[PDB]
């Protein structure tokens, strides 16, 4: 309730150690808060990189959805977090996943003209 | 007795309208409103009126989830302030080249163009006018 | 031919005011508008308040429209365009993207984003006519 | 009808004037107006003319260095009559990307630049802010 709060706000604000004892404590992983985005969604699009790594290893959910159908891989699409974006892929991001205007990570990709990450995307 | 002379501090009734060309060598001061909320989502608009332009400045910080193309419900513009069309507001996040805006309607509650957020610090200094009508869609 | 304190009249000559004025009801300059399709599908709404121009970016990109490329559906007409050059900044719906409209004196409007083909541009704001 | 303003003819008013009702300028109306144009740092320019309480402002130039994230454009700093109360922020584009900046003219009139760091490009925008 007021874990899963805690959770939502250390994750995104990048309380690395927060994150780490509030889930120690009993925060659920895959909270959400009221548009639908979870502590991963947080961290990643925030480009807070050790906490995602440690929400996947407590078993994040990588293809977890908001209100609009956005996944995290969305996210750092968007901002054009390259690193964040390949630990999504490692833990089987679905690199298809379509939000609610039918746009992927990719479409993302060619919207933003990053090149960089259409290179990686289009790879996989 | 009651005309306006070349001299002396003096109030002028009437709809005066001048035909040539006007020269203000001291200020010129008309009425002003200011005002200034939390629009949501941590957004802060600070605005102010003169005639039929409105100055505005976006502050404050990203410090709860705002989705992608979303309204901003905890603070409406009041009234008076708001355009007959919906005018954008460009603005921009500190610290990398991201851009945004956010449309100011006739209701008062802005809506945010920029994708979907949850951090950062937008800004953004300029006008937008109460009544220029947009013209055809 | 008497500037009365009251009344409505209209005063012709050219008045400077050397000292301070207020003006308590509201000061009406000259207005005039104009609209119209850029090309690409962008739209541009103009209202010329004065010796300042009010903009508003609207429309929706209908076509290709190339990085540098001259709008050549519609060009400003000559009464609203600027001594210089005039940058101005937009943005698309739904991302972080930004582009410009650069407004020169020739009205012949040219677009500074990459090429683009999709997307809904829109921004509010102000160039000077001088 | 020494010191009578007519509704013909050029002439000179001094004193305060507090027009209560409505008053229309049909011709131009003319406001105390100063310009000034500079190297803010890192190549970049700005252009502002004041008439009355507002500074017109146009972004040029071409970047041409380092300028790191954040940090204050120590070239020349802009006068202290075109300087605003408080902090504005002067949104801009870069040429043929999509990428947007913003430079911050505070009081000190010391802009500061709000992209990333960033070594070239073509930096634009035309805006108003005010001066109050």
């Amino acid at each position: 309730s007021d874990l899963g709060k805690k959770l939502l706000e250390a994750a995104r604000a990048g309380q690395d150690d927060e994150v780490r004892i509030l889930m120690a404590n009993g925060a659920d992983v895959n909270a959400e808060d009221k548009v639908g985005l979870t502590p991963l969604h947080l961290a990643a699009m925030n480009d807070h990189l050790e906490i995602v790594e440690v929400l996947l290893k407590n078993g994040a959910d990588v293809n977890a959805i908001d209100a609009i159908g956005e996944t995290p891989l969305h996210l750092v699409a968007m901002y054009g977090h390259l690193e964040i974006v390949e630990v999504l892929l490692k833990h089987g991001a679905d690199v298809n996943a379509q939000d609610k205007f039918g746009k992927t990570a990719f479409d993302i990709s060619i919207d933003n003209g990053n090149e960089d990450l259409a290179e990686i995307l289009q790879k996989l | 007795g009651n005309v306006v002379h070349k001299t002396g501090d003096e109030t002028i009734a009437g709809k005066k309208t001048f035909t040539g060309n006007v020269e203000v060598n001291g200020s010129l001061t008309l009425p002003t409103k200011s005002w200034s909320g939390e629009l949501g989502g941590g957004i802060i608009l600070s605005l102010r009126k003169k005639g039929t332009t409105v100055e505005y400045s976006i502050g404050g910080e990203i410090s709860s989830s705002i989705l992608a193309n979303s309204n901003l419900v905890n603070r409406s513009v009041p009234n008076e302030f708001c355009p007959r069309n919906r005018c954008s507001l460009v603005g921009h996040m500190v610290g990398g080249w991201n851009a945004f805006h956010i449309d100011i309607p006739s209701s008062g509650v802005c809506q945010w163009f920029g994708p979907t957020a949850s951090s950062g610090t937008p800004r953004g200094t300029g006008t937008y006018p109460i009544d220029h009508h947009h013209h055809h869609h």
